[PDB]
């Protein structure tokens, strides 16, 4: 039989899918996916899915650790005719993968803004853990950024990262957003959408 | 925001096919073993193994065409994270790395040095090891010492462990080819056992993660692969922990 082509591996909140095309045949190909994890005991192919009709197979039962590598083939059969393996590239999801945003929460004191940010869902002991969030702040017409360093910073836990903002010439909206920026590769999360609040001078 | 050298560790992956699946075969060299050590005295004794192994392996290929710049790149990011950019640490450490176990001159100074060492270690030695220290520098027979002006050049603690790491490999290497050596072969155990005793703190699990470490050749071609692919983990966790 002829190869799978277009092998590609998409994530998105750590949940890694392997997709794959196949041309028209005269009967029903069946396919069979196998993953390989950089660190294996001997030099062993597992099986992930076996004997699919369908164009897709979820991995995320087969990651490690998101920081480690894995690698992927895909090969179709006929009765008995089997073709040859077709591969993915390498894939780590740390690397490669998106993840959601985080979600954050304002408040106001006397003089300055509290801001809450949780981290995302998915990460509530691997190097793939948010190092730093890039905050985006408006108020009124002006903007800044801050960054907020969860490691060097008693501001920070295994829950949220919290960041005080000081208020002042006469503003009167302040809007914050925020993205992570993952460690080891520098990868970002999505950002989050903008939450406001008013100030009564 | 990505750090600068993850770049170039890249390249050097394409260089050596490092991104290959057959790559992945038989374990991990230094991950693991990393991942078993959190308090940091622990950690820099590991650390101080595997920065050797890549420091070697970068020797035999710093003048390759498309990758000079990549290692000349990787080795300063190492300086930063591993010696914070001190010159003198860095110096000393590579002193310490290049120190011929087979040369007679340089095994006399070490058998000389062994009491005073294992003093710079913490230890308290017993009678018996001060008995056969003095049997090997009998068999074995200047104005520089080997190590001990080395260990008199750092204080603080973490600085320590990276430089005693290596002067304890350099010994358990110099006692491996006397081992079974008739006049001295009694000495030979009885120092070695109370130098692991003493520097693993009476931990097998460390102490194995150790022999592992140091006894892998960086000349195997498989060996050098999986290097390359871990490297960018590893430089991740180089820096001091908190
Ligand atoms: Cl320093």
């Amino acid at each position: 039989v002829p190869t799978p082509t277009n092998v590609t591996i998409e994530s998105y909140n750590m949940n890694p899918i392997v997709y794959w095309e196949y041309q028209i045949m005269p009967q029903v190909p069946v396919f069979t996916v196998e993953v390989k994890n950089y660190g294996v005991k001997n030099s062993e192919w597992i099986d992930a899915c076996i004997n699919i009709s369908h164009h897709y197979c979820n991995i995320s039962d087969h990651v490690g650790d998101p920081s480690n590598s894995l690698w992927v083939r895909v090969k179709a059969r006929v009765g008995q005719k089997e073709s040859a393996y077709a591969k993915s590239e390498e894939f780590a999801v740390c690397r490669d993968g998106k993840i959601g945003p985080p979600k954050l929460d304002i408040r106001k004191e006397e003089k300055q803004i509290m801001i809450d940010i949780f981290h995302p869902s998915v990460f509530v002991e691997t190097t793939c853990y948010i190092r730093v969030y890039n905050v985006y702040v408006r108020m009124n017409g002006s903007e800044i950024q801050y960054k907020i360093l969860t490691q060097k910073e008693d501001d920070c836990d295994e829950i949220q990262c919290q960041l005080a903002i000081p208020v002042s010439s006469l503003n009167s909206q302040y809007c914050v957003s925020a993205e992570g920026v993952l460690h080891v590769w520098g990868v970002t999360t999505e950002k989050s959408k903008e939450v406001c609040i008013t100030i009564f001078n | 925001m990505q750090d600068p050298y993850v770049k170039e560790a890249e390249n050097l992956k394409k260089y050596f096919n490092a991104g290959h699946s057959d790559v992945a075969d038989n374990g991990t060299l230094f991950l693991g073993i990393l991942k078993n050590w959190k308090e940091e005295s622990d950690r820099k004794i590991m650390q101080s193994q595997i920065v050797s192994f890549y420091f070697k392996l970068f020797k035999n290929f710093k003048d390759d065409q498309s990758i000079q710049k990549s290692v000349e790149t990787i080795k300063e990011d190492m300086n930063v994270k591993f010696f914070n950019s001190n010159k003198k640490k860095r110096d000393d450490f590579e002193k310490l790395t290049n120190y011929s176990v087979t040369d007679l001159n340089v095994q006399r100074k070490a058998i000389d040095e062994l009491i005073q060492v294992m003093a710079e270690l913490g230890a308290n030695v017993s009678g018996e090891f001060v008995k056969e220290a003095e049997n090997l520098k009998k068999y074995f027979n200047d104005n520089g010492t080997l190590f001990l002006g080395i260990l008199k050049n750092w204080k603080e603690e973490s600085d320590r462990k990276i430089m005693q790491s290596q002067i304890v490999s350099f010994y358990f290497k110099l006692f491996k080819n006397f081992k079974d050596d008739q006049s001295i072969q009694k000495s030979v155990e009885t120092i070695k056992e109370d130098m692991n005793v003493k520097f693993f703190n009476s931990n097998k699990k460390k102490r194995d993660d150790f022999e592992k470490l140091t006894n892998y050749s960086v000349t195997d071609l498989n060996v050098q692969r999986k290097a390359i692919h871990e490297l960018i983990q590893v430089m991740a966790e180089l820096s001091p922990a908190a």
